[PDB]
């Protein structure tokens, strides 16, 4: 069977750019595309795509469930078999929903977190996507005049941490998603060792978290939500410049250390 | 990038006895990356039911595979192995030398 | 004798050609016993040797869990490497991991390995002390610092000396008549005229296990370590191995050369001389 | 027995 892929993503905004590539016989050879409504009927009047199909500018009719077939001339049928299904979902249709983290975006390694996607609009389908494979889906539950969902994410690992967005679809146009909800960054704490917290001149202000581990960046937060690069001291210690602080490594911004001890 | 060319060895499992069922092996080794194309040829034509071992490598990180098939050696039926790789612009044919 | 257990894992990314592929194989000495393919239908740690099929379902559930966790882990490590070397997200790259341990005839730990490689080059390796890491390039020093911060070398040391060698002893026991049974090499010699003034002598060794064997050509006693041609020890396909060594001899001096074969299954090394 | 692997 051929391999069908979408570059840069199968979740593309309207007017953006998307491209379906059909790999068969170790080549992006000539292929014909198909939708789920017409399984054995090629789309575009049986168009034979020489190169790859760039669907830019991406419109509404450009969404749906696709499968390709490559040209196998030396075979009973003139073409190949059915490739893997690929669902193109176009975003930017309805109004954006909302995304909250319960209990919070700072998840302990191996623990769970509920990303609740909700909106006053009674979206029938809610979809959760991390900023890069097939997105998750749950049906909206109507309560108190708004539709909500409970996406469970866990157990927490470095691969599950990142920027999440959630979308909503209407009951009769599932491939046309709403605008992207505001991006929620979910970061993981640990298993890296917790640092030590200090705040010259004293608790009566400048951050100062110290640790032997060469954390590239110290992050600070208090009980109420309201970066800081580091440098080594003469003791080779990497210091910074209810409170808590975490250590983080460069190019790995969504993976933090264990929380430092809380300080007055 | 490190791109090594596969070393090919075509041979028989047991000592070759004409007319006695046996196995033909093409051992490809030392290659990188792991994307390699190996087929067993009989009179130039591809052989079906060619099994392959599971992808593994050695202490220098170069991969190695074995492709084997059942056959019955005949003096008029000459067997061989075709190996194509990213380091090979031309599928290497290595003929199975019984007299070797 | 000195036995070993190894695990080799390969993660490859094929943008546009397929999904990322994770193949893992487990070997004891030279006999493969497990495999896991992220592209097969089972999605479970599969047996590849008869002496391991006798394990309970708890074993296969535990092993499948750990190997699928490693699948997801290395699949993500590919993406992290993309940013470590600032590589394009359209190229194809490789990530290999070699893990394992050695034991002696005493059944006690000898040496433990836990090393990684990116695109065939060394990445991060575990030192024989089992307490520090060797990072090859800068991207590997990043991982080394993360790993020193997570105290991973301590957990790996516990595992290499604990479950790894205990499991290796159990594997050597469950197939004692398979893994601790040496097979002697069957030897013969072939003669092919290279030209009128020289010919080629080839000493063969077939059907031997383990794959460790020594073929040396000697002219009047002294070795021809540089005049000889060696091929890689190749598998027969049935757990035995093959190898041959060939040296070019002047026409008439075939009696001056001889081939010595040394192997564990041989009670005494074999001397082979070619006669017409 | 399969090892315990960690993220890079
Ligand atoms: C897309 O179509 C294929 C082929 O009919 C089907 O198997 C697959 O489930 C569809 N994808 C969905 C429903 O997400
Ligand atoms: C969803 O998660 C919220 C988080 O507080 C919880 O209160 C609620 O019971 C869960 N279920 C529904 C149906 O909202």
């Amino acid at each position: 069977k051929p391999f069908l892929s979408a570059w840069p993503s199968a979740v593309v905004p309207q007017g953006g750019h998307v491209t379906l590539r059909c790999h068969y016989r170790h080549r992006f050879n000539n292929f014909m595309l198909y939708k789920e409504d017409r399984i054995h009927i090629p789309i575009f009047h049986g168009r034979i795509f020489q190169e790859s199909f760039n669907m830019s500018p991406v419109t509404t009719a450009h969404a749906g469930n696709y499968t390709c077939r490559g040209s196998h001339p030396h075979s009973p049928t003139g073409w190949s078999a059915a490739s893997n299904p690929v669902v193109i979902m176009v975003t930017g249709n309805h109004r954006k929903p909302s995304l909250l983290a319960h209990p919070g975006p700072l998840v302990k390694s191996g623990e769970r977190v509920i990303l609740q996607c909700w909106s006053d609009i009674m979206f029938e389908h809610f979809f959760l996507h991390k900023e890069s494979k097939d997105p998750s889906r749950l049906v909206g539950q109507i309560h108190d005049g708004v539709s909500k969902a409970n996406f469970s994410i866990g157990p927490m690992m470095f691969a599950l941490a990142g920027t999440y967005r959630c979308y909503g679809s209407v009951t009769h146009t599932p491939y046309q998603l709403s605008a992207p909800s505001d991006p929620l960054d979910i970061v993981v704490t640990g298993p890296y060792e917790k640092p030590s917290l200090s705040a010259q001149p004293g608790p009566k202000v400048t951050l100062s978290c110290s640790s032997r581990s060469s954390y590239d960046m110290y992050h600070l937060s208090r009980e109420g939500g309201a970066r800081l690069p580091a440098v080594r001291k003469v003791n080779r210690t990497f210091q910074a410049d209810t409170y808590r602080c975490f250590g983080s490594f460069r190019h790995s911004p969504y993976e933090w250390s264990d929380p430092s001890d809380p300080l007055l | 990038m490190i791109q090594r060319t596969p070393k090919i060895q075509v041979y028989s499992r047991h000592p070759a006895e004409n007319g006695k069922s046996n196995f033909l092996n093409c051992y490809v080794s030392g290659f990188h990356p792991s994307d390699i194309e190996v087929d067993l040829l009989k009179n130039g034509e591809r052989i079906e039911k060619v099994e392959h071992s599971d992808l593994s490598f050695s202490k220098d990180w170069s991969f190695y595979l074995l492709y084997y098939t059942e056959f019955t050696p005949t003096e008029k039926d000459e067997y061989a192995c075709r190996v194509n790789h990213v380091t090979l612009s031309q599928p290497k044919i290595v003929k199975w030398d019984r007299d070797m | 004798g000195s036995h070993s257990m190894r695990y080799f894992s390969t993660s490859v990314s094929r943008p546009g050609r397929g999904e990322p592929r994770f193949i893992a194989v487990g070997y004891v000495d030279d006999t493969q016993f497990v495999r896991f393919d992220s592209d097969a239908a089972s999605q479970r740690m599969e047996p590849r040797a008869p002496w391991i099929e006798q394990e309970g379902p708890e074993y296969w559930d535990e092993e499948t869990g750990k190997v699928k966790a490693h699948s997801q882990t290395d699949r993500e490590n590919l993406r992290i490497a993309l940013r470590y070397y600032n590589q394009s997200e359209a190229g194809s790259h490789t990530l290999q991991m070699m893990f394992g341990c050695d034991v002696g005839s005493d059944g006690r730990f000898l040496r433990g390995y836990h090393q990684y490689a990116y695109d065939g080059k060394d990445y991060i390796a575990l030192k024989e002390d089992l307490r520090s890491w060797t990072a090859a390039d800068m991207a590997a020093q990043i991982t080394k610092r993360k790993w020193e911060a997570a105290h991973v070398a301590e957990q790996q040391r516990a595992y290499l000396e604990g479950t790894c060698v205990d499991g290796l002893r159990r594997y050597l026991e469950n197939g004692k008549e398979t893994l601790q049974r040496t097979d002697p090499p069957k030897t013969h010699m072939t003669h092919h005229p290279i030209s009128d003034h020289e010919a080629t002598l080839r000493c063969w060794a077939l059907g031997f296990y383990p794959a460790e064997i020594t073929l040396t050509w000697q002219r009047d006693g002294e070795d021809q370590t540089q005049d000889t041609e060696l091929v890689e020890t190749r598998p027969a396909g049935d757990g035995t191995f093959q190898k041959w060594a060939a040296v070019v001899v002047p026409s008439g001096e075939e009696q001056r050369y001889t081939c010595h074969v040394q192997h564990e299954g041989l009670p005494k090394p074999l001397t082979l001389r070619w006669e017409p | 027995r399969y090892p315990l692997t960690f993220g890079w």
